RNA sequence: UGGGAUACUACCCUAGCUGUGUUGGCUUUCUAACCCGCACCACUUAUCGUGGUGGGAGACAGUGUCAGGCGGGCAGUUUGACUGGGGCGGUCGCCUCCUAAAAGGUAACGGAGGCGCUCAAAGGUUCCCUCAGAAUGGUUGGAAAUCAUUCAUAGAGUGUAAAGGCAUAAGGGAGCUUGACUGCGAGACCUACAAGUCGAGCAGGGUCGAAAGACGGACUUAGUGAUCCGGUGGUUCCGCAUGG
RNA sequence: AGGCCCAAGCGACUGUUUAUCAAAAACACAGGUCUCUGCUAAACCGUAAGGUGAUGUAUAGGGGCUGACGCCUGCCCGGUGCUGGAAGGUUAAGAGGAGUGGUUAGCUUCUGCGAAGCUACGAAUCGAAGCCCCAGUAAACGGCGGCCGUAUAACGGUCCUAAGGUAGCGAAAUUCCUUGUCGGGUAAGUUCCGACCCGCACGAAAGGCGUAACGAUUUGGGCACUGUCUCAACGAGAGACUCGGUGAAAUCAUAGUACCUGUGAAGAUGCAGGUUACCCGCGACAGGACGGAAAGACCCCGUGGAGCUUUACUGUAGCC
RNA sequence: CAAUGGUAGGAGAGCGUUCUAAGGGCGUUGAAGCAUGAUCGUAAGGACAUGUGGAGCGCUUAGAAGUGAGAAUGCCGGUGUGAGUAGCGAAAGACGGGUGAGAAUCCCGUCCACCGAUUGACUAAGGUUUCCAGAGGAAGGCUCGUCCGCUCUGGGUUAGUC
RNA sequence: AACUUGGGAGUCAGAACAUGGGUGAUAAGGUCCGUGUUCGAAAGGGAAACAGCCCAGACCACCAGCUAAGGUCCCAAAAUA
RNA sequence: GGGUAGCGGAGAAAUUCCAAUCGAACCUGGAGAUAGCUGGUUCUCUCCGAAAUAGCUUUAGGGCUAGCCUCAAGUGAUGAU
RNA sequence: AUAGCAUAUCAGAAGGCACACCCGGAGAACUGAAACAUCUUAGUACCCGGAGGAAGAGAAAGAAAAUUCGAUUCCCUUAGUAGCGGCGAGCGAAAUGGGAAGAGCCCAAACCAACAAGCUUGCUUGUUGGGGUUGUAGGACACUCUAGAGUUACAAAGGACGACAUUAGACGAAUCAUCUGGAAAGAUGAAUCAAAGAAGGUAAUAAUCCUGUAGUCGAAAAUGUUGUCUCUCUUGAGUGGAUCCUGAGUACGACGGAGCACGUGAAAUUCCGUCGGAAUCUGGGAGGACCAUCUCCUAAGGCUAAAUACUCUCUAGUGACCGAUAGUGAACCAGUACCGUGAGGGAAAGGUGAAAAGCACCCCGGAAGGGGAGUGAAAUAGAACCUGAAACCGUGUGCUUACAAGUAGUCAGAGCCCGUUAAUGGGUGAUGGCGUGCCUUUUGUAGAAUGAACCGGCGAGUUACGAUUUGAUGCAAGGUUAAGCAGUAAAUGUGGAGCCGUAGCGAAAGCGAGUCUGAAUAGGGCGUUUAGUAUUUGGUCGUAGACCCGAAACCAGGUGAUCU
């Protein structure tokens, strides 16, 4: 309240809506995948067991920040470009499910 | 009991990464014949809630 | 020689013509619903009620739903602030000037005025040009209209209030023209906030100019009003099991 | 065991009213008038049934106004309220549904186009009171001006309006200016009476004017009578005072509580400078302690209440 | 070596009251309260001694709070002041005798006075035992009181016709 | 000292003097601004007394000393210099 | 002896009466209504220490930012003459 | 022939209440929006009508794009999210998932052997009864086939034996001495018991004195409860599928209203009033305007325990709950004195001692009182009785005071009395200097502004939930549980739905250390350089009456015409 002066949040206009169905994923970074080992065939369940992801929210998304220092195959729901080249450079596939 | 949220405000501000609040701009609904072309694209942006007003409305948006 | 207008086709103020599947209405009209604070007869020692006979009225009224007109009879409320106490009068937002004490700012129901627009040229650019008045004066000469000639620091003009500016002309013509552009903006000014103000420069695409360059409106400063709601045009990128 | 008389308003009168500050000019009233009402009357209480009205019937009942009696109650229907009517317009729900859109069964394939089902819309057209509208209606609500001659509210002309105040009355329970002007009454009269009109701002049923009688009514004047008064005096008691008995209360920051002139939140028992004053009682007075008593009977604020009004808003019982 | 007036107000350190946990204690050879005293710390406050008192209560550390009063014309309860003041509620009493611890005030008597369309006699409404006889005197009677509508004891209301 | 961020506030009735101005009447212990100071929130000395003037900011003793404004005949400390 | 009851009754009309105050009786309950208003708010010391101003406000004795306090981090010559 | 009358029978109905809980009918207002009308308070309060010990709800026309927890409810989370809102105040879910609970069951309709009645047994009627009650579409139909339940739904009654528990009770270990005392349980010494050292008494503080406690035992009877034995009930399937059947003035539409977090609106979901008004599987409804397709379901009849809500009671027990101005209004003849016509409103008031031993006698007095003597540890414990403060009232006195102008103190000081918590001491004070209480409120108050007569007691920022920040402590790219279950009304263990963080950007699709705007590979906004999380102390804030007191007033249900 502002002593009868028009309050801030009516001076300003509303905008936007909510897309009731969003696909937002529990994200796992590149450097968070160097807690696995070489060649080892990671999966969403395996990384849930490892606890790197506290819950699979609507899938798993691999993003690219750090480095592998490794050579291994993966299987997740969605990938970014950087993730793709970063996996393929060291060798190892990424089977999208 | 559980504290409520100003639903009138939750539709006006998005929370930003450092805890700021991104707000939309005013003077942007009608009467555009009386405002300059400079005023219009400089109003086609987003500003941040000023800290003075933040001190005033901190709790109205605590759950955002 | 007109006033519409008799091929066809709704089809006539304009006659005639009777009933046809079955049916309403205007309209009289008849009883079976309904109704009668309506006589008699009972239940019954009853001005209640119920049931019967006649009479009345009658598909009406009454009643339910819906919809429109009236409705301080009644109900909840509203009826601003400033103010040398209220009231009455005046005022309320913007721009300019003075008060304002040579940065900026600064109050009073202090002293003065304007605004709620206007300009497709009174915008952009290129090239040109300089004014009011005064006398030495005259065809007019209300004086001074137009014309002439030397001085004219602008004493003139600048769409408008006032103040800052202006011959670089920002004043006056003339020719092209649409930058009265789209996307933006390092940086600063103002400032409680919301707002307001000024911007070099960078892209896109122009217009003017031989080119260099100038142009994101009017010499600068008023000409207005958040937000919710609703309308119109684009774009879907949302649109509930999928497509729309 | 009545003072009385002369004269003005006001109200006809007897009556009734704010228990606990107003008894009156306020209310009633008998009498007028207007209006509604045909009888399950109108009007009223109830959601209704039941009632009141009335076991009444237009010489009756409800409501409005005025208010014995006597003389009278002028002009205006423009506006509104009430009428009563009118043919157009303007009219809701319903009725009506040409037409428009969504979806696809087909078709086309440069993606359009679709026959009916289902839907989302929806129009000419018809549709009642009514509202504009039009004559009446003033004992309905109301209204009864302006200007210039004129030497002056006499009379003319002029504008406007629907019309511009008749009779009576008038410095009034109405006259500001105002103690209006002349007369009466007194020695002297802002009061009183008569008249004038020169009505800020009388006036005809929110009736005008006048009236005998009446009034714990208001207002002048007179006789009588008196301690009302000049001008106070003395008596009789009850309080008061002394003694025996019994014995509260309002109030109260602690108090050994002086005056003057100043100072001060601008009016001092408490402050400064002076002046005055031995300690403690009893009868008395009321100047101060801004004495007591009641969180000002005025005033102003509160987006505080409440009651009331209306052509404020929104709605509403009820009625058509 | 410098700083230390202070209101609205911010910050910090603390003193006290009740209760709880644990540890350690004191108590009829006298606890808590209460009263007095010339005692100790910078303050909130802490002890000690002596009296009254006749059973519980300290100390250390830590936890919790109905935790600290001088004002709200605060609430409840006591007691002041005004003060031995106002008041003693319409009126005619006097005196002899008696009764008693006590008499203007109670009982008896004489005189006097007041009412008498009533202060008299009835009877309703209402109150319920105030009615009567003994006895008492704290309290109630606006004084006193041997008296009473007061207290204690025991009694008292009888209808075919009201 | 200053700035930045965060936690907690109170303040929106000012006053008088001096000085520059408006308003009023070169009126007011007036009213409205600017600029100091003080009071507010400030005790102490002076101004007789006297929130705002002059001098000066009180941590707590002391029967020590020096001074500011004001003063030095008596009330009343100091020059009848 | 009875009857009319509070958004109601009754009124020879005064806002008059309705159980000693009636522009809407009393008693309970919603109810600790609301009160931007007045009053009160209880132990001690130490450190620092304001404001009575802007702007906006159905706002003017109220509030909201801002200025002026305090506390704790951080910055580290940015402050003053 | 019906009203109507007149009888007879029947543990049929009435009334009461627990101020609670539940389901309906009806339904405010102050208030909040810093006004107010929509909205809020709120479907609350108050009324009424039913109940039942629980009630409502309940076996899918249900969620979901599933792989259905396959009925209902209730708890945690979703989440103050999605959403609704003069888009203001403010209202505010549901699904999923984790748990408590571990229940499915009957009737109509078709059809029907047989029969009672109209028909001529051709058609038919019936409640007699069977029949089967469901979407894998169930049932008749036609085939072929075969004899467990249960009185808590699923029909519905009641004798006959047991089993623990509950409305009396029983047994139950182990201490003596001295000291002080009025009395010991204390102190001191020496013992003892303990499946009992819970507790209360006792002349003081007791495991061993008493009542008890742990443990064990115990009913004539009258009850809840439960094992059975009876008892009483009784068809279980498949396969075709030609026909038939599957809940009508109903769904649903229009108008007007309510309800569902969601304001006649898309209201689809769903109700009520008013008019209309359907289909019968080759069908109907739902999947948030909606449709087409897909998926799910099968309405318009009924019953149903458990988990859940509450306490007038009763039984046992607990309390960093009160200890007589508290705690109930009421510890005590209390809803009583008392007040009011009535509704109603409503108090004040506990304590002798261990034992009543409650004071034999004497003295003054009429008595009340008293003073001795005696009781008792104590009688300033004597019945008004434990302790006994202050205001207030008295009686003594040491020092002062009758020429003085006083917010009553301080500071300086003689004189006069006294002698301690012995320390540079206590009481009084001739005389001098300085000096106008306190609170509140203010620019400023000695103020003649306000408040308090005085003493005492009581009397105001607390609690719940959530947000933010600081300190603290775990441990950290991770941190953490919630309900529930076990447990003692504890710790704790288990429980990993969720919740926060590790990645942000954008309205969104979406992209990602980038993202958005934009044609840009420009510029610009927000990011990117890891530190978070759980609990808790403190400071604030929100929602609550939220620091206390106090209106004028509004609304609902009652009481009152004995005054007027
Ligand atoms: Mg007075
Ligand atoms: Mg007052
Ligand atoms: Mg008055
Ligand atoms: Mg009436
Ligand atoms: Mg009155
Ligand atoms: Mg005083
Ligand atoms: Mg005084
Ligand atoms: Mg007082």
């Amino acid at each position: 309240f502002e002593g009868g002066q028009l309050p801030l949040f009516r001076r300003l206009p509303k905008r936007g809506f909510t897309n009731i169905n969003r696909k937002e994923y529990a994200i796992v970074n590149l450097d968070q995948l160097n807690k696995f080992e070489d060649g080892t065939e990671v999966t969403p369940a395996l990384l849930v067991e490892s606890g790197v992801v506290k819950n699979e929210k609507s899938g798993i998304k691999i993003l690219g920040n750090g480095s592998l220092d490794k050579k291994l195959t993966v299987k997740a729901h969605k990938f970014s470009a950087s993730a793709a080249e970063a996996i393929d450079a060291k060798g190892g596939a990424h089977e999208v499910i | 009991p559980k504290m409520k949220t100003h639903r009138g405000a939750a539709k006006r501000v998005k929370r930003t990464a450092s805890g700021q609040l991104k707000r939309s701009r005013a003077f942007t609904s009608h009467l555009f014949a009386n405002k300059s072309t400079k005023q219009k694209r400089q109003l086609r942006k987003a500003r941040l809630v000023s800290k003075s007003d933040m001190k005033r409305v901190k709790q109205l948006l605590a759950y955002k």
